[PDB]
């Protein structure tokens, strides 16, 4: 599309998220969600093909249903208390419907079904934006009303999200579906600490955002969307495959990498409130995410797959467009474990 | 909590269930969304008028406006989907599978 | 809801075997119906009759498993004269696993179910004794 | 079946190269004779001459920080004292009972 | 402690800035110098410890392991020099970088005044080992091996982390000194039973225990020679160090809980020693021998007596050196024959006499011939277990007999008899290999002169 | 003499639509290399 | 200021550069026909830029220095081997065909980039369109298998679905006995071995498929040997006709911007020429791939980016 | 026969690693096998909403 139009749409998405974040009125939060949804669709349909249109319409359906449920919860909360301010929810299942609407917006289980579909349909840049920036507003709203959640429902949905992401990532060959299931699992990890510490939720969100940005921008640099297509990258850019494998190891939660920091902290926080069984189950389930990350690493850098004759020509050319923030993203997603106590900055 | 509010919430729940059944005709999904919107408008209007929240009289109109815009967007999407297949059948969108 | 949990937990472990069996059967039927609903929603097998047959099969299997587990767990606890012992729950769980295997007609699955259920039931009894919280309320 | 019976374009598996044919006195370190000889020399000098001998001499003559001779002399002076006064060598109680306050049972 | 850590870190820029044909020389020289520096830690005291700072402390349990870890790197470089000849300079530098990172992680792990830092480095050792196994392994099974070597470990270690943080929520600290000085008895409760299991199984999977030993033959057979050496010599001892450090808070629950693991180890040493008798693979045989020896070390740690701890320390050091030497010998055979099967290359004493002498010495020291430190550890553990129960002596005697049997079987099958006729590519042994075996074996016979240097903090 | 590296047969395991093909998912086909699928004016007669 | 969204936003619009003489033309003909002469004369008379027919080392002429690289580092195939042993065991024929198609794709991208950036028209020999005819002939003569043509069709679809076809297609029609005579007179020993059936198959694939398919979206000027001699008549025919049936008239500023961003960044142009479909003729194993890539890296000015090669003579490296 | 093949190569392998692989593979096949029909997903969402409304209060 026109670069001016694309810039305007991106700024409108950001402005909707910011309106959700800075407002104290429920109607304004709903308006910000509506603005973000309105400006998001053409970004998902930049490259015109039937798959992109299908993904966009699925995303629109899910987000519109979530917005209607959110407004319904707001209306019930207003009925049982003449309050518009975003505070304690003041009521039963009105809060349940608010939690369900925010879970559908975030993609938490059992409302996770749209994430792999939309991520596979859209391109890599649209997937990057969808899996990174579209989590800030619902997570902020959840953090604001985190004193109101029913811990049983939130913890059940978080555990279901972790289990579903771990199990669904095992069966995937397409990279975008792998990213979607990884996002589902990481959201499950994020929302299981909301009742206890929102600071840990924000730290996990920051780490996941950095790691996902590095992952998606590496995938964009080596333009592959499939496991076998990614298996050809070693014959042109071995350093990209090595950085990709290190990033994948970080995403698996392996110490001393950065991806270990959130889970660790979360587990610690969870043991401060006499919760022992659920952190253990969460770690045993994250082992599955680690397994399919390790399989991708095997196919990517640790082994040399067969190539094609035409690749020789690609040896004579260089990438014209370069991402400036990729080295910083890789370093941040890999080597900031020693700086853990800085989480006191209430990130 | 009176009975008219219960009836309106029951209408909202029925519209949501109809949206979630998905027999065919994505247009029916859009219709269910608009029915849920109408229920929300009616009940918010009743709550605001009953308690004489004078300023909150802005809220219904706004809602309406925004939601109607959503409908337009949805309609547009439907057209493009039809422009690929000629019909708005739900089962035609099976190219993506989890 | 928690009504079935209260009904099962209120009865003493070593007394009223039939009441415990009934509560366990009710819980098993509920979870079987829920699983059948999930399966039907995700996968419509062929038709209404096949769907209701699958629902009945799943529900009666789960109800039988719950019944067998409850009777064995209660009978073992009563005869051994040592209430609040996870070993009885293990045996009850083991018996339940065996009946599932007999239903599905596989020695391996039956054997596998017996070992796993025995472990899960013992863990649940241990958590009841020690007050382990699966869903911990926010403390600090 | 017009297939070439070749799955792909593969280099033939090379034969192992012997360091003794191109260089007798090969030491098994490198193909370059100078780098080979100097690798052998540095390995031998820093492994056998420096670490194995000087480190062994250093460990052998480590000062008595475990206090073995100190403990022996302490024991000799203590037993000399106790034999002289007739005290019954080592006591059964490590800590004197008068400084311990037992809890009275009164059962 | 930084006087050892900083040079190890500086090994990386020096390796990456070295000339294309001077990486091995520089790495070997500076690793040997770092080992000479690390020798200073052996001057311990009968008092508490060598507490350098709030982060790192030394002990006469930590010091021998640190010295062995530093000494192993030059040998690993010398053995890897052979099969990496046809490799690009960047990949050789990456291999050396992996080795240096492994050494740094082990050095920081063995001091580790705090338990969470110990856990972080104890798992940090995983990544370089996994990369080395799955990148520079020869066969197609290496990938599978790597998976095993990873997941087993994590299956034991993720619960431990939970337990660790739980302890810090109750005790208030995880410092080793505060943990020892403020230790309180563990009540016999189900919660305490599962805390014991979580604290223990992470280290018991790394020894490994007899029931959990499946990953070890795969990882040892599939890894390159340096990977095999670092796995058999140091990485197996991390579990023993962890159990020795963590059993302080587990008393008196250890008395009841130790029975299943004692039975598993006492029967598994016999089982694995018998397995060694029928083996068509040299590396698999050496791996199963390692399993048997670490089963004995597990028995020693579980019995929890001063003689048990001294014998266990001595046996870990001795087994590390001996197993590394055995793997090196098998690798020297493989680099000539390219098969790694015991029965194919025969009668090698006639063709390589000095290598046969090295084989004989390695087999003798694996067979626990007195007064070698192998025998010292074996005998101390046996005496402590006899004091524990007089019926253990039957199992230990059986293990000794089978150990002698399979050690001499491995020696006779490869060195004695008639040479294979068609195998004609057996060149004379290089100076590098003979120097490698000499540098493996001389420290053992020097340490038998001063056993108290490797007898641990309970000496 | 040489380190083993994956061949065509090994690589073809990862070329399916999903991992672990089943009887139900055997008929699934990988998506196109570019995310584009084949797409697969009226007349009026004004008479008297 | 390298071209991108910023340049388009500020001033850079390519519609104002079009001055009704761009008119990309491709000249097609059989083997040993005088299509190159006609293309050169057309380019000279109409003031356009001529593109010589893409060969094995066309890509080498555009990167680094223009000198061609080694055959094993660039193409891994030879036309002389195809002429000698068209049924060779190592699958050289389809490797040659695929490399030549990819070279034509790169050349078409370069020509489109020049047309869109300068406005000056271009003249081309056989393009990505009509490249299939050789493939077709190679299939009927038994030189290549059906899997080869299936892979070619997949790659051709995915690649060529992104470009605008040429404005005018010029065809030079010559009978088979005549170019057999011309081939004999040429003097190339490898060209003497071309059979009459192969040339007949090429000519049949041209007329049966290429001209009818280009007729509904391009304008075709069928010419014989005699009336292709005079380029004045050809140029007069080019100038008289006006193109209003192809996809060019409906293009606008944003479509041109997308096409210009696509034709730049040749790595994305060649993206689908290496799809992970394993045909024994073209697939290369890990060990040979590693060795050949390492050899390519050891080339003088190829280890680093074009401006960061000290051995070639680049200075001020530490401040770039 | 017993120590090497029966226990080490078969049963110790059957218990921990092989059973885990089998269970995880079966669960992955079950979870990931969705035909992409929003009808089934929406019905499941409705069932979940009803279950949560009837269970968590
Ligand atoms: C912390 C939480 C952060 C979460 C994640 C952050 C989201 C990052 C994405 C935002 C923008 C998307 C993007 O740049 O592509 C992804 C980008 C990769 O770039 P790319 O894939 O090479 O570009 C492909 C584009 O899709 C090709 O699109 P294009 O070249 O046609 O676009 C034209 C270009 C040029 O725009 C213009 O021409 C300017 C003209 C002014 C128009 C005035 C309009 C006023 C109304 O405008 C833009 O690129 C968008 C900038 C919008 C301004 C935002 C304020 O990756 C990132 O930017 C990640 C950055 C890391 C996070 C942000 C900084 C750290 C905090
Ligand atoms: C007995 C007292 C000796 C004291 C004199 C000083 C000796 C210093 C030697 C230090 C160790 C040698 C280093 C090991 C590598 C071998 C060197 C080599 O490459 O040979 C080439 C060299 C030239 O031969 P070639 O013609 O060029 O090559 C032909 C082929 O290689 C064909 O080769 P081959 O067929 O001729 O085989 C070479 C020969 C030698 O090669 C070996 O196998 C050496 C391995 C010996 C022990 C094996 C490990 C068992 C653990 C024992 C650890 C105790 C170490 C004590 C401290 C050591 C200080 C470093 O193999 C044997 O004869 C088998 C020896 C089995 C001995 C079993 C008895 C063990 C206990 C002995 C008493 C120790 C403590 C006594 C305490 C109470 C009394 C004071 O051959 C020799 O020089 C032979 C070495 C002399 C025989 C040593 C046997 C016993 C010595 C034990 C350690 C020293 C005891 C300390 C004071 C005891 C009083
Ligand atoms: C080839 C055939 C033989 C030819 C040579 C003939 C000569 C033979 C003599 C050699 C052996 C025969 C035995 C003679 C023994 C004399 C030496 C012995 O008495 O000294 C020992 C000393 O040896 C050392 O204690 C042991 C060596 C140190 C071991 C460290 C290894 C070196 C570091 C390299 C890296 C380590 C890798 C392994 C990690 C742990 C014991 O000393 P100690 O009774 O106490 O007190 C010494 C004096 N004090 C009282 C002042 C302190
Ligand atoms: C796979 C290769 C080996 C892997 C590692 C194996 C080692 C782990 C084995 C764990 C050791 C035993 C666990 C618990 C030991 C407690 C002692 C108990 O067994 O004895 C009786 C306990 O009675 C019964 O055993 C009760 C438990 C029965 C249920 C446990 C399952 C039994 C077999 C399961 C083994 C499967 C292990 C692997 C799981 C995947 C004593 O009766 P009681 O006085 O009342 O209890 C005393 C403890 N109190 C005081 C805290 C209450
Ligand atoms: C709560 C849930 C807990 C989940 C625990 C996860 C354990 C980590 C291992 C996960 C592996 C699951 C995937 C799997 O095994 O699939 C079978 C897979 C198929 O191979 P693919 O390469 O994927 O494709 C072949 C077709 N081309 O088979 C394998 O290759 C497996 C080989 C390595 C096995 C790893 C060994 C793991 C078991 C060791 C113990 C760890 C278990 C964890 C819990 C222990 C109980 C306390
Ligand atoms: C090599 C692979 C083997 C895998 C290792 C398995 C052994 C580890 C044990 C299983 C996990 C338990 C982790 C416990 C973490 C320590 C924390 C703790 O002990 O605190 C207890 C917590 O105890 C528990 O909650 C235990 C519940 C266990 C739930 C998960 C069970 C996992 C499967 C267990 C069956 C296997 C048992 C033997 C395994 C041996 C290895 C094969 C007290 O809880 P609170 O409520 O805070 O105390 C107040 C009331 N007194
Ligand atoms: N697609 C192709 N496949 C195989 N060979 C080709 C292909 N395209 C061109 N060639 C070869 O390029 C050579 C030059 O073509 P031609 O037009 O006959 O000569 P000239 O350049 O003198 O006009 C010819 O020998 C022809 O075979």
């Amino acid at each position: 599309m026109n670069p001016i139009i694309y810039t305007t749409l991106i700024m409108t998405v950001m402005s909707g998220t910011m309106l959700v974040m800075i407002s104290s009125h429920w109607l304004l939060i709903w308006i910000g969600f509506e603005m973000n949804l309105l400006a998001m669709i053409p970004v998902l349909m930049k490259n015109f093909n039937p798959r992109a249109t299908e993904a966009a319409t699925k995303y629109f359906l899910t987000q519109a249903t979530a917005s209607m449920m959110l407004m319904m919860a707001i209306i019930i909360n207003l009925l049982y208390s003449g309050q518009w301010t975003i505070t304690k929810m003041f009521n039963p299942v009105a809060m349940t419907m608010m939690t369900m609407a925010l879970a559908m917006k975030l993609g938490l289980s059992p409302f996770h079904f749209w994430v792999p579909e939309v991520t596979q349909g859209i391109s890599l840049q649209a997937g990057l934006l969808l899996l990174t920036w579209q989590k800030l507003a619902p997570l902020s709203v959840l953090c604001q009303i985190s004193q109101s959640i029913n811990p049983n429902l939130m913890l059940t949905m978080a555990m279901l999200s972790i289990l579903i992401g771990g199990w669904g990532g095992l069966n995937q060959t397409q990279l975008r579906k792998i990213m979607a299931y990884s996002s589902i699992a990481h959201m499950g990890w994020m929302t299981a600490v909301l009742p206890y510490n929102t600071t840990m939720t924000i730290l996990n969100l920051l780490i996941y955002i950095t790691m996902t940005l590095a992952m998606f921008m590496l995938l964009i640099h080596s333009s592959a969307t499939t496991t076998l297509s990614l298996s050809h990258t070693w014959n042109k850019m071995p350093v990209i495959t090595s950085l990709m494998m290190v990033t994948l190891l970080s995403m698996g939660g392996l110490p001393p990498l950065s991806g270990f920091m959130p889970k660790w902290m979360i587990i610690q926080e969870m043991t401060k409130n006499e919760s022992i069984i659920m952190p253990t189950l969460m770690a045993m389930t994250a082992l599955l995410n680690l397994y399919f990350y390790m399989r991708l690493a095997y196919s990517s850098s640790l082994t040399m797959f067969p190539s094609t004759n035409n690749m020789k020509m690609k040896w004579q050319f260089e990438h014209t467009k370069q991402m400036k923030l990729l080295p910083t993203m890789i370093v941040l997603s890999t080597l900031v474990l020693p700086m853990t106590p800085a989480l006191s900055s209430l990130n | 909590m009176p009975l008219v509010y219960m009836n309106i919430i029951m209408a909202f729940a029925i519209a949501l269930a109809g949206l979630l059944m998905y027999r065919s005709h994505l247009m029916s999904s859009l219709l269910c969304l608009e029915g849920m919107m109408l229920s929300l408008f009616i009940m918010s209007t009743l709550i605001i008028l009953n308690t004489h929240f004078t300023l909150a009289n802005m809220m219904p109109i706004i809602l309406l406006v925004f939601a109607a815009c959503e409908a337009a967007l949805g309609l547009s999407l439907l057209v493009m989907v039809s422009n690929t297949y000629g019909t708005d059948y739900v089962q035609n969108l099976n190219l993506l599978q989890c | 809801a928690k009504t079935l949990l209260h009904k099962y937990s209120d009865i003493p472990e070593g007394t009223e075997c039939h009441r415990k069996a009934y509560a366990s059967t009710s819980i098993g039927g509920a979870t079987g119906l829920i699983v059948s609903a999930y399966s039907i929603a995700l996968k419509p097998p062929a038709s209404f009759l096949e769907g209701v047959a699958r629902t009945g099969r799943y529900t009666f299997t789960s109800a039988a498993i719950g019944a067998i587990f409850g009777l064995t767990s209660c009978i073992s606890a009563q005869v051994r004269e040592k209430p609040d012992d996870p070993l009885n729950y293990f045996i009850g769980g083991c018996a339940g696993g065996l009946t599932l295997g007999a239903r599905t007609r596989s020695y391996g699955i039956g054997a596998a179910a017996c070992a796993y259920m025995g472990l899960t039931a013992a863990l649940v009894k241990m958590g009841q004794l020690e007050g382990w919280q699966v869903f911990a309320e926010p403390k600090v | 079946p017009p297939e070439p019976t070749i799955r792909l374009q593969e280099d033939p598996d090379p034969e192992d190269e012997n360091l003794y044919e191109k260089n007798p006195d090969s030491h098994g370190y490198d193909k370059d004779p100078i780098v080979d000889l100097w690798n052998m020399r540095v390995v031998f000098f820093f492994g056998f001459s420096i670490v194995l001998v000087l480190g062994s001499t250093f460990v052998a003559y480590l000062p008595d920080y475990r206090m073995q001779e100190w403990a022996r002399r302490e024991a000799e002076r203590l037993v000399k004292y106790r034999e002289a006064n007739g005290l019954p060598l080592m006591e059964s109680n490590c800590f004197d009972p008068n400084k311990i306050q037992l809890p009275e049972d009164e059962d | 402690m930084l006087k050892i850590i900083i040079p190890t870190t500086m090994l990386l820029p020096m390796t990456w800035m070295s000339k294309h044909n001077m990486i091995w020389i520089n790495a070997t020289v500076h690793s040997l110098l770092i080992s000479l520096i690390s020798l200073s830690l052996l001057n311990q005291l009968g008092e508490n410890s060598l507490n350098f700072s709030l982060t790192f402390f030394s002990d006469s349990l930590s010091a021998p392991l640190l010295v062995l870890t530093t000494w192993l790197l030059p040998l690993m470089l010398m053995a890897s020099q052979s099969h990496l000849s046809k490799e690009t300079t960047t990949r050789k530098k990456l291999y050396i970088t992996m080795l240096i990172l492994l050494q740094l992680f082990l050095i920081m792990t063995f001091t580790a005044t705090e338990l969470i830092l110990f856990y972080i480095l104890f798992e940090a050792t995983l990544v370089p080992t996994l990369i080395i196994i799955t990148r520079w392994g020869n066969q197609t099974e290496r990938l599978n091996a790597g998976l095993y070597f990873l997941f087993y470990t994590l299956a034991g270690s993720l619960p431990l982390l939970v337990a660790l943080v739980y302890i810090q929520n109750t005790t208030g600290s995880l410092n080793f000194l505060i943990i020892h000085y403020w230790s309180h008895p563990l009540s016999n409760s189900w919660s305490n039973i599962f805390m014991w299991l979580a604290c223990i199984m992470a280290f018991m999977v790394k020894m490994p225990l007899y029931g959990l030993h499946l990953w070890l033959p795969k990882a040892h057979v599939e890894a390159p020679i340096a990977g095999s050496m670092v796995l058999a010599a140091v990485l197996l001892k991390l579990g023993g160090y962890g159990m020795m450090r963590i059993t302080t808070i587990l008393n008196p629950l250890t008395n009841y809980m130790a029975y299943p693991f004692l039975m598993l180890s006492m029967w598994g040493m016999i089982m694995t020693s018998s397995i060694c008798l029928r083996q068509t693979d040299l590396k698999s045989l050496i791996a199963y021998s390692s399993v048997s020896h670490m089963a004995l070390v597990i028995v020693a740690i579980m019995i929890q007596t001063p003689w048990s701890f001294m014998g266990a320390t001595a046996l870990m050091i001795a087994h590390g050196l001996t197993s590394s030497m055995l793997f090196c010998l098998a690798n020297t055979n493989y680099e000539r024959v390219h098969s790694r099967t015991m029965i194919l290359a025969r009668g090698l004493q006639t063709l390589l006499p000095l290598m046969a002498t090295w084989w004989l010495v390695a087999s003798l020291t694996n067979l626990a011939l007195p007064p070698s430190i192998n025998l010292i550890g074996e005998l101390f553990i046996i005496t402590a277990s006899f004091s524990w129960s007089n019926i253990t002596i039957i199992l230990m005697g059986m293990n000794m007999m089978i150990t002698a049997l399979y050690s001499l079987y491995m020696l006779i099958t490869t060195q004695r008899g008639k040479y294979t006729h068609h195998i004609n590519n057996i060149k004379p042994s290089f100076t590098r290999e003979n120097a490698l075996m000499a540098l493996h074996i001389l420290p053992l016979l020097l340490l038998t002169l001063n056993p108290k240097m490797i007898l641990g903090p309970l000496y | 003499a040489r380190q083993w590296q994956p061949d065509v047969e090994w690589a073809e395991q990862f070329g399916g639509a999903v991992m672990y093909p089943t009887k139900e998912t055997a008929h699934w086909k990988p998506p196109p290399w570019n995310d584009v699928d084949p797409p697969k004016n009226l007349t009026l007669n004004f008479g008297p | 200021l390298q071209y991108g969204p910023l340049a388009f936003v500020l001033g850079e619009r390519t519609t104002r550069k079009l001055t009704e003489t761009s008119k990309v033309i491709t000249v097609d003909g059989n083997i040993c026909s005088g299509k190159g002469r006609l293309a050169r004369e057309i380019a000279e008379k109409l003031g356009l830029r001529h593109f010589p027919e893409a060969g094995i080392h066309y890509a080498d002429s555009t990167t680094g220095d223009g000198k061609p690289l080694d055959v094993q580092l660039s193409g891994n195939c030879s036309l002389e081997k195809f002429y000698d042993d068209p049924k060779s065991n190592d699958g050289n024929s389809y490797r040659l065909q695929s490399w030549l198609y990819a070279s034509r794709l790169l050349q078409y991208a370069d020509a489109l980039e020049h047309l869109l950036s300068t406005g000056q028209g271009v003249v081309l020999e056989r393009s990505i369109y009509s490249d299939f005819v050789f493939l077709e002939a190679m299939y009927r003569q038994g030189f290549i298998r059906k899997q080869c043509v299936e892979h070619y069709n997949e790659v051709k679809k995915v690649t060529a679905c992104e470009y605008l076809p040429p404005h005018v297609v010029v065809y030079v029609d010559v009978p088979v006995p005549e170019i057999q005579s011309r081939i004999q007179k040429k003097g190339n020993p490898h060209e003497m071995k071309i059979t009459a059936a192969y040339l007949q198959d090429i000519e049949n694939a041209y007329k049966k498929t290429f001209l009818p398919e280009m007729s509904e979206k391009c304008e075709v000027l069928q010419y014989s040997a005699r009336e292709a001699e005079d380029a004045e008549k050809v140029v007069e025919d080019i100038e008289y006709l006006k193109c209003d049936k192809g996809p060019w008239p409906d293009q606008d500023d944003r479509t041109f911007h997308r096409l210009r961003m696509l034709v730049q960044n040749k790595l994305e142009v060649l993206n689908y020429t290496t799809i992970p479909v394993y045909l024994p003729e073209i697939t290369i194993g890990a060990h040979q791939s590693d060795r050949v890539f390492q050899k390519f890296t050891e080339l003088p000015g190829r280890k680093y980016s074009p401006g960061y090669n000290e051995d070639v003579g680049d200075k001020w490296i530490w401040l770039k | 026969k017993s120590a090497s093949s029966l226990l080490d190569l078969i049963w110790l392998e059957t218990i921990l690693p092989k059973t885990t692989s089998f269970i995880q593979m079966k669960m992955s096949i079950m979870v990931s096998n969705q035909k992409g029909l929003i009808k089934l997903y929406f019905l499941s969402f409705l069932i979940t909403i009803m279950i949560s409304m009837t269970l968590f209060n």
